């Protein structure tokens, strides 16, 4: 049951500095070098640097010299990471990872951190539904859907009825126009459960911390 | 007269091999080629040739020179040269007392790991013994195994908790109590070194044969084994891939200044006292060449014979030749190198001929550092002293022995490094400063290449001239000046040093030659006279 | 520093076909090669290390090999939920470096793309504006034709194409065409269509809905 958790996501002006923590679990801390792996978008992953939890013994890499700072904390066994001097480059997302001394391998990664260096305005996401309409014709399947557009950075979340039960959403990957995402999702769903039972569309913005849902009507 | 003269030589085969034997140490081994590594790689041959051609020779020769001419020890040709500067014959001495506190421990280690390596299975191979952890992990075990920020490899253990035993001590604040194994293995090391001296320069160039020709045959052995294995080409490549990088940053030919002035160890006077005893027509400048050439050669091919088994360990392990060659000092040749030895067939024969070639490479080496102080004080207290020479030998070995019982404590190690980079080191450094200006500065080089005129029939030529004049106090100034700058951030067995380690090097540091500007005091307050005359009978020799 | 050399940045395979992906490092590496797995909207997960040796909960299917500047990955039966960006890195000299990455783009037969179009809804017209849609769900492969038509006409202007990555179960993609317009446009126009041209039939998949109260 080996388990790093990261923190959220985070949006901060260029300039300013962020700090991103790992909580690990299901393994001795004191055991394994913590890392930290950076990914861009689209690109392929890079190595950061690594931190000896015991001494806390810090051994990064020249590309990074100077950039990224990593800490420890013995008492909560949780790793941390400040980045400062943010820049456009430094969007991306980034990992935190367990490591032995020998072979040199990472067995664990964290969930992943998405970062948003910017100074757009937050904006809150705003929910459309899409509902098929009443001149069309009812076969074995209906498909539904819901729209979201005009939010900033890119940290969304769309569910459905709590989770239960997609096995045939589609989810469209968001659009940037005019500094502002746009995205939308869809649902196939049998003739049998539609429109007798509620189905509701959730759509969560932790960057604006907005959760705002909505169910469809024929 | 009640004594005439002084004793010679048994044939000029046998001091040339023991000036040799002295140079030749485990640094050469070990120190060169790490050092030849991690900083520019093979291109590191280039600023070492020109540390040495500049800065070592002329210092090895110059003072090869005053002994064969001048014929005294370290205290008494400064009597006749700068008498204010006799101080530095006896700070020497002081120095000698600090240095022989931990190089012999050194080879008790080695004799300790020598009388252990008699049993058909070796200690550090199998992790089952009383002095190993849990954390103890080795091969011909179960594959698929990870290594752990907590675990450590039987060899490892075996160095740090057994011999040296440094599991038992908290650092250099409680180092307590002593090691009564290593302290037997140093009385037989100060027993070996007390047959070796004692009669004088007879012995110490007799058994020199043995402890100077073997350590080649056994590097030989072992470079025809270390090529044999499989992947040995990393290692090799490691240590000569050019890195033409590293020759921009000062700090590399500072590093090949100080490497190649401890390699030749001038300023000393034990080559002082190795030259006092010679023909007096006999020619110092061939002699030096070749002895220094030898020296720099022999750490060459040490070089090879370390980075051929580290290039198989790094073979055995994955790669990364620098991840197996991190920890620089003892630990190498003790735990490295050991292991890398405990894996391959006949590791007994292997290790027996490799503990056995540390000991020998240390042991001419002690010789001739007694050797200096020894001839520096009979001949500063001539016939007050020699009435046995055994007798003084003794009484210095015993002292020495006594001074190595902090050395021989549970963390003796942290005491060795101390010492050497904080306290010894340095004040070699200055005191060769102090001969290097003294000689050329005071006493004058012109004489100097008058008295060379007359030895060898021709005066040295203007390149070696210009090197004494200014070359060399330079060249040794760089290196104190570097050091005391920055001094370096000590670090032993996952343990750093405590701030105030500077202060106490420097303490012993500073304690050593105290002597020198309170002898310039004293002669300058004792000849009578306008302070003028005082520096001149001071100046002028007697 | 080391560079981790991948020289086909995509692959095609098919389900049940022998795949395989080849590293080429900067120096010889010797056996220390370590195989990620991260699949989309995943953190990499672990599945070689040290050339052919596993890690514990991999299964038997995923292998490796070679000793060198080269190495391979050997997939033998490629399933649906094996479709995800696969990465070679070096462990042995510091730093670690990574390959570019290949992805693995899973090969099958042509499947008809199903087209829905929607209305905007109320909620959006009480903000004034109004977007019709236009849904392409389960095809193959990725490269399709979308054309839209107000009345009769070809719309160009305010058409946004967004293609998913390959599904994970029938490994069929999946794209969105979105016609974003004012309400003044909108409520000045009745019947939508959107058509579709795919290479499964010549003739375009055609989709179209009445404003007036559907
Ligand atoms: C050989 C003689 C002349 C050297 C003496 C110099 C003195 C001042 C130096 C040498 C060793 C040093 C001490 C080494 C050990 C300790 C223990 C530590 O917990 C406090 C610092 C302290 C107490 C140091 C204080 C300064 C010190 C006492
Ligand atoms: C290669 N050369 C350095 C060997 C000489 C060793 C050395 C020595 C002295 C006394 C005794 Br007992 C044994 C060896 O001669 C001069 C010197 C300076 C340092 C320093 N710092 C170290 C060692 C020596
Ligand atoms: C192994 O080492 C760790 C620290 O290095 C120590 O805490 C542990 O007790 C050791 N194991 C045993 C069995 O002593
Ligand atoms: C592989 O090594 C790891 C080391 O942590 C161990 O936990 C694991 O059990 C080993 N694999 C097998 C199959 O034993
Ligand atoms: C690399 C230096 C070997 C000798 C160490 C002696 C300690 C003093 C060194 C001063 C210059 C670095
Ligand atoms: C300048 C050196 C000072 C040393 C004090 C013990």
């Amino acid at each position: 049951e080996v388990q790093l958790q990261q923190s959220g996501p985070e949006l901060v002006k260029p300039g300013a500095s962020v700090k991103i923590s790992c909580k690990a679990s299901g393994y001795t801390f004191t055991d394994y070098y913590m890392n930290w792996v950076k990914q861009s978008h689209g690109k392929s992953l890079e190595w950061i640097g690594n931190i000896n939890p015991n001494n806390g013994g810090t051994s990064y890499n020249q590309k990074f010299k100077g950039k990224a700072t990593l800490t420890v904390d013995k008492s909560s066994t949780t790793a941390y990471m400040e980045l400062r001097s943010l820049t456009s480059e430094d969007s991306a997302v980034y990992y935190c990872t367990r490591s032995p001394v020998r072979p040199y391998y990472f067995d664990y990664w964290g969930q992943g951190t998405t970062l948003t260096v910017s100074s757009a305005k937050t904006t809150p996401p705003s929910v459309y539904p899409l509902a098929p309409g009443c001149g069309d014709t009812t076969g074995s399947s209906v498909t539904l859907g819901c729209l979201v557009k005009g939010y900033f950075p890119e940290s969304v979340t769309v569910t459905w009825n709590s989770g239960s039960l997609s096995s045939s959403v589609h989810t469209f990957p968001a659009l940037l126009q005019s500094g502002l995402y746009t995205m939308s999702s869809s649902v196939t769903v049998p003739s049998s459960t539609w429109p007798s039972q509620t189905v509701t569309c959730s759509v969560a913005h932790p960057a604006s911390s907005t959760t705002v849902d909505k169910k469809l009507e024929p | 007269g009640s004594q005439g003269e002084r004793e010679t030589w048994g044939k000029k085969v046998d001091f040339l091999l023991s000036v040799i034997g002295y140079a030749v140490d485990l640094g050469n081994v070990w120190r060169f080629p790490y050092i030849c590594a991690q900083n520019g790689g093979g291109a590191f041959l280039l600023p070492y040739t020109i540390m040495a051609i500049f800065g070592g020779i002329p210092l090895f020769y110059m003072e090869l020179a005053l002994g064969q001419y001048h014929r005294n020890g370290c205290i008494s040709i400064w009597r006749k040269i700068c008498p204010i500067f006799k101080g530095i014959g006896y700070a020497i001495c002081i120095i000698a007392f600090y240095i022989a506190s931990y190089y012999n421990t050194i080879m008790a280690w080695a004799l300790y790991y020598l009388i252990s390596s008699f049993t058909d299975q070796l200690p550090w191979t199998s992790c089952k013994n009383s002095w190993n952890t849990g954390n103890c992990t080795n091969y011909f075990s179960e594959d698929n195994i990870t290594w752990t920020l907590h675990s450590t490899s039987p060899a490892e253990e075996f160095y740090t908790r057994h011999v040296l035993q440094i599991h038992r001590s908290k650092g250099l604040q409680d180092l307590g109590g002593i090691s009564w194994q290593l302290a037997l293995c140093i009385m037989l090391i100060f027993t070996v070194i007390y047959f070796s001296i004692w009669k004088g320069v007879k012995t110490s160039g007799k058994v020199v044969w043995v402890t100077a020709t073997f350590p080649y045959i056994a590097l030989s052995v072992l470079l025809v084994r270390g090529a044999t294995l499989p992947g040995a080409w990393r290692g090799v490549l490691f240590y000569l891939k050019p890195n033409w990088q590293k020759l921009l940053e000062t700090g590399v030919w500072i590093d090949a200044a100080a490497q190649i002035f401890f390699s030749l160890g001038p300023g000393f006077g034990v080559l002082l006292a190795f030259a006092s005893y010679n023909k007096f027509n006999n020619n110092c400048y061939q002699d030096a060449l070749v002895t220094s050439v030898v020296n720099c050669m022999t750490s060459f091919v040490s070089g090879f014979v370390i980075f051929t088994v580290l290039g198989y360990m790094a073979e055995m392990r994955n790669e990364d030749v620098s991840e197996v060659a991190k920890d620089a000092g003892p630990s190498l040749l003790f735990i490295t190198y050991a292991e890398a030895i405990a894996n391959m067939p006949a590791s007994t024969f292997f290790a027996i001929i490799f503990f056995l070639m540390l000991i020998t490479l240390g042991l001419d080496s002690s010789f001739a550092g007694l050797e200096g102080v020894i001839t520096a004080v009979l001949d500063e207290f001539p016939h007050v002293w020699a009435k046995r020479r055994e007798r003084f030998v003794l009484a210095v070995v015993i002292t020495c022995f006594f001074g190595s019982l902090v050395t021989l404590t549970f963390g003796g190690a942290y005491v060795v490094k101390l010492l050497e980079e904080y306290a010894t080191g340095p004040a070699v450094l200055t005191v060769a400063l102090i001969e290097a200006v003294a000689v050329s500065w005071f006493y004058g080089i012109t004489q100097f290449c008058r008295d060379v005129k007359e030895m060898l029939g021709f005066s040295p030529g203007w390149f070696w001239r210009i090197c004494w004049v200014a070359i060399s106090p330079l060249f040794l100034l760089f290196i104190i000046a570097s050091f005391l700058m920055s001094p370096p951030q000590l670090r032993l067995f996952q343990y750093n040093y405590p701030y105030w380690s500077i202060i106490l090097g420097y303490a012993i540091g500073t304690s050593s030659f105290i002597c020198i500007p309170t002898y310039i005091a004293y002669r300058l307050i004792i000849t009578p006279g306008t302070f003028k005359e005082r520096i001149i009978k001071s100046i002028t020799p007697e | 520093d080391i560079v981790m050399t991948q020289s086909h940045k995509f692959m095609s395979t098919s389900v049940g076909d022998r795949v395989s992906i080849t590293c080429k490092a900067s120096q010889d590496v010797s056996t220390a090669v370590a195989w990620y797995q991260q699949k989309p909207g995943q953190s990499p997960k672990l599945l070689i290390y040290s050339a052919s040796y596993r890690y514990t909960g991999v299964p038997d299917r995923f292998t490796g090999s070679g000793s060198g500047t080269d190495f391979t990955f050997t997939i033998s039966s490629v399933q649906a939920e094996d479709l995800a960006v696969y990465y070679c890195q070096q462990h042995y000299s510091i730093p670690r470096t990574f390959g570019g990455g290949t992805k693995l783009e899973i090969k099958r037969a042509d499947a008809a793309p199903t087209v829905s179009i929607f209305p905007p809804s109320s909620e959006q017209l009480t903000s004034g504006g109004a977007s019709v849609v236009c849904f392409l769900n389960n095809f193959y492969p990725k490269d399709i034709n979308v054309k839209w038509k107000i009345d009769g006409s070809e719309r160009q202007n305010g058409v946004l194409n967004s293609w998913t990555d390959q599904d994970s179960k029938d490994s069929t993609y999946s794209m969105s065409s979105t016609l974003t317009l004012t309400k003044d446009e909108y409520e000045r126009h009745n019947s939508y269509t959107c058509e579709a041209t795919h290479k499964t039939s010549t003739s375009p998949i055609v989709k179209s809905f009445n404003r007036n109260e559907c």
